[PDB]
RNA sequence: GUACGUGAAAUUGCUGAAAGGGAAGCAUUGGAAAUCAGUCUUACCUGGGUGAGAUCAGUAGUCUCUCGAGACUAUGCA
RNA sequence: UUGAGAAGCUCAGACGAGUAGGCAGGCGUGGAGGUUUGUGACGAAGCCUUGGGCGUGAGCCUGGGUCGAACAGCCUCUAGUGCAGAUCUUGGUGGAAGUAGCUAGAUCUAGCGAAACCACAGCCUGGGGAACGGGCCAGGCAA
């Protein structure tokens, strides 16, 4: 099934976080061929999804989709910072995370 | 009176109630616990093995088992009382099962215990008409 | 990149450092095994490492390599507990495993973190004398598994040789080579 | 079955389904998000009956 | 009942005036681009002319089926192909009215929202395509020199594995 | 000026938890060596003045109307020009009989009933 | 239903639910299941016709007030 | 421009730990004079409830279920007025426990059955400076 994915795949590491305070308003994310803090400058104001699924049949689906946007770069291996309308459950660490490209500045 | 089961109407039920009765409180609902469930003619025989010492009723809340006379001479006349109770309502005598029993503590003057028991019926009507 | 599952080669590895990359992988929620553990490398002589053990008891470097990451990861969290079972750790290269691709780490290569001269410790020679006795049955497998792997080899080095004399020959190939390819 | 819609009256639905080829209308009141009373009318000018439901219980319960 | 029943604070003169907005250049009317969201997400389009946010855009009908659409720039990814003349096609006629969504009007008596015997459908009209067919008779003429073009458009835009949208410039 | 409010859970009793003796009612801990009171991490909040909220949005509900208790009909009268701020509370004890008054007299006034369909029942 | 007004908490039994590797416990952030919050184009303005009414009559009377200010009773609807 | 509860409305700036202690404004209970031409058998008071709200908070308003004869808001008057402790008083009730056992039968089985005690618990390893292990962090264990 070639095709479709006009998204990058990206990976949600943890929350903003001291080493023992933990704030849960802001998540790392880790997209896919970003490596630097320089390059996360491209995926800044992204629109971020989680997607997941479930037993209940709302609207006749099955799938419920947390909506976010990629605020800042974090550190220099390419992680960014991304706020999300709900903010995401403790237990999606180490998830998929799907970045589509709009609002697009290119 | 108003019993705890929302079964038990005239539907396919009988009643019976124990009042104040004058056995220990422990004892009823271990003996209680083992037959919920059981047919009522099963219940009869396995109720008979205690008194000759075939079976023995397990202690899992209150603790292995054990063999009570008295508790079950107890259930011995609620259950009559209960199969009594179902031929003046008229139901199907081979069917029945103790839907549910429930003992209660009582009133601290020796610890009495409240004893309630439902027989009721199993019944699967097939659909078809496929 | 990364894959659903990864097959991670540990010959020419370092211990610590293999261990740490796959400890960060593992709570990013992916999927790791780990083959020919015994060939893994630890920095410091035969004799010192020996030492080191005979003070600490799993003779298996594949359970000693999951109890170096075990105590790497956060055990009592019960997001660390489900990670540990997503990470597998075995001796040689099954049969499951050895018809696929085995990628390496560079920070836990020795040869680009080890100077020369130093000397270094083999975990599957190092478990020879503390327990193990299958070195011979797990070397008698690889020289096998090889055998065939090679053989496998030649027919597709084979293969790729008559498709590149074939795309050579292919007047297609030259039309439009200002793109590169 | 029609969910009622708009500021229609119940002696004008009737007079609609008269034309329209109905016999009986059975109308469900609810409110505070639980169902009442039934009324029910006769076409095309047949008696109307007002029953008060109570123990109303769904298939699933 | 006129007179301002309540105190009613009225809103303070706010100092915000519309201004012309300012797209990409790369979004100059004539240039292929991948549209991003819509039930059309993935197919590639030309910008027929500039909007006031949006870009009027159309794909070929006879190709890839894309009506003329408002698409939000930002929705929109600009591609670098080479650049389609788009000069023939009357843009002008293409306006925010055109491309208004119809007034919630029609109002029904009320014994024919009863019964649900009312629905109507709103089926897009023939000059809509008609419009749309003369644009496609001054564009796929167009199209079809660039060679490889009217493929191009018929294709679906998509990623392989290890693709970094930064380093592929679209 | 929305109506937004600086915290929604209640403030709980220290230990209000464990003991059913002790009230869940705000009581200050005046506890000599009392951590909680010292304000510790991983402890419970407690009621500052900090916490108030908006003057022109204190006592609001949600939808922007402030709750106004009317006993009788004569009360949802004086209410005649407020009904874009006020909410005509129907007080708990007013009769079935005086609840319907009270009801139609607001609908035509055009003030917001909180509780307009309590104890009572529609009939078309 | 005389163990009798209301029948709280502790406390105990039955059932349903989820949870249950030497505690529990609570706090933040969510998720999930379960459940409530509250929904409303509808009115306004404008146009005409049709019948009206009156606080309107190029109109007639009574009542209480202070000429005209009310409540009305006729009569016509400009 | 309507913004005179002048005890009102409005504008500006800085500030905000807290024991002993000092000052101020409030919430709540019983009853008392005034008042709401107040509420109430079309259901008062009370009670429970993962119903909805309000207040920083003390507290308050309301929906549902029970309930059945009284009750409340406001201004003042007044006091036997607010509880988690007192090895507190009284009543109730558990674990302990079907235990200690005591009345039979053949140690067992029936039958009759306490008191003491009780913040809550219960793997350790070490370090954790003041014991710290019984809770804290590193650990293993943990079924």
């Amino acid at each position: 099934a070639q095709g479709h994915r006009l998204y990058v795949k990206a990976k949600h590491l943890s929350f903003q976080r001291s080493k023992h305070v933990i704030h849960p308003g802001t998540s790392i994310v880790k997209i896919e061929g970003c490596d630097s803090k320089e390059e996360a400058q491209f995926y800044l104001g992204k629109r971020v999804c989680y997607v997941y699924k479930s037993s209940k049949a709302v609207r006749g689906s099955k799938i419920r989709v947390i909506w976010g946007t990629i605020a800042r770069p974090h550190g220099n291996s390419g992680a960014v910072r991304a706020r999300f309308v709900h903010n995401l459950p403790a237990k999606t660490f180490g998830s998929s995370l799907r970045v589509m490209l709009y609002p697009s500045n290119i | 009176v108003r019993y705890s089961a929302s079964p038990a109407l005239e539907t396919k039920c009988a009643k019976a109630r124990g009042a104040y009765l004058r056995t220990h409180f422990k004892n009823s609902r271990e003996v209680a616990f083992t037959i919920n469930g059981m047919s009522l003619k099963k219940a009869f025989i396995f109720l008979d093995n205690v008194k000759e010492h075939k079976q023995a009723v397990p202690f899992r809340r209150f603790n292995q088992a054990r063999w009570p006379v008295k508790s079950v001479k107890f259930f011995y006349d609620l259950l009559k009382n209960a199969e009594a109770n179902a031929e003046a309502k008229g139901l199907d005598m081979d069917k029945l099962i103790i839907k549910h029993v429930q003992v209660n503590a009582a009133p601290k003057q020796s610890s009495p215990s409240h004893i309630e028991i439902i027989v009721a019926e199993e019944e699967e009507a097939v659909p078809k008409a496929n | 990149e990364f894959q659903k599952v990864v097959v991670i080669d540990a010959k020419g590895h370092l211990l610590g450092r293999l261990a740490s990359v796959v400890a960060k992988q593992l709570l990013g929620g992916q999927k790791v095994v780990v083959v020919r553990c015994e060939e893994l490398n630890i920095s410091g002589h035969f004799f010192r490492n020996k030492l080191k053990y005979l003070a600490y008891h799993f003779r298996a470097p594949s359970r000693i390599f999951q109890k170096a990451v075990r105590g790497m990861l956060p055990h009592k969290t019960a997001r660390g507990q489900a990670a540990l079972e997503h990470l597998q750790a075995v001796e040689g290269i099954p049969p499951p495993f050895d018809k696929q691709k085995r990628v390496v780490v560079p920070a836990a290569l020795r040869v680009l973190r080890l100077k020369p001269g130093r000397k270094y410790c083999t975990v599957g020679r190092l478990s020879s004398e503390v327990g193990w006795k299958y070195n011979d049955i797990v070397a008698k497998l690889e020289e096998r598994r090889k055998v065939k792997s090679a053989a496998f080899y030649q027919a597709k080095l084979a293969k790729q040789k008559k498709i590149a004399s074939a795309k050579e020959a292919s007047p297609v190939n030259q039309k439009l080579s200002q793109f590169g390819y | 079955f029609r969910k009622r819609t708009g500021d229609i009256e119940v002696h004008e639905i009737a007079e609609a389904a008269a034309k329209r080829g109905y016999t009986d209308l059975l109308v469900l009141n609810e409110d505070r998000k639980k169902t009442n009373a039934l009324t029910l009318v006769h076409l095309p000018n047949g008696p109307s009956f007002y029953f008060t439901l109570s123990n109303l219980q769904t298939a699933k319960e | 009942k006129y007179y301002p029943a309540y105190r009613e604070n009225v809103p303070k003169k706010a100092r915000k005036a519309v201004r012309p907005t300012k797209l990409r250049a790369s979004l100059a009317p004539g240039t292929v681009c991948i549209l991003l969201a819509g039930r059309f997400r993935g197919k590639r389009v030309v910008v027929l002319s500039q909007l006031e946010d949006t870009l009027v855009v159309t794909g070929p009908y006879k190709v890839n089926g894309v009506p003329i659409r408002r698409v939000n720039h930002r929705y929109v990814i600009a591609t670098s192909a080479p650049k389609i003349d788009v000069s023939g096609v009357s843009v002008e006629k293409f306006t925010k009215a055109y491309f208004a969504k119809q007034k919630r009007s029609g109002p029904v008596k009320k014994d024919e929202a009863f019964f649900a015997e009312n629905a109507p459908k709103n089926a897009l009209p023939a000059e809509r395509i008609a419009d749309q067919k003369a644009v496609d008779a001054k564009l796929l003429p167009a199209i079809k020199a660039i060679p490889n073009m009217k493929e191009y458009l018929a294709a679906s835009f998509a990623l392989s594995n290890g693709d970094r949208p930064h380093l592929m410039k679209f | 000026v929305n109506i937004i409010k600086k915290r929604t859970k209640p403030f709980k009793r220290h230990q209000s938890d464990r003991f059913k003796r002790v009230g869940e009612s705000w009581r200050k801990p005046r506890g000599i060596d009392s951590c909680v009171r010292r304000r510790f991490r991983g402890t419970i909040s407690m009621p500052k003045i900090g916490y108030g909220n908006n003057k022109k949005t204190r006592y609001c509900m949600p939808n922007g109307l402030k709750a106004f208790l009317v006993r009788n009909v004569s009360d949802v009268e004086l209410l005649l020009m407020h009904n874009k701020t006020y909410a005509a509370e129907i007080a708990g004890n007013v009769s079935a009989r005086k609840r319907v008054e009270i009801v139609e007299k607001a609908r035509a006034l055009g003030v917001k009933v909180t509780n307009a369909g309590a104890k009572v029942r529609s009939q078309e």
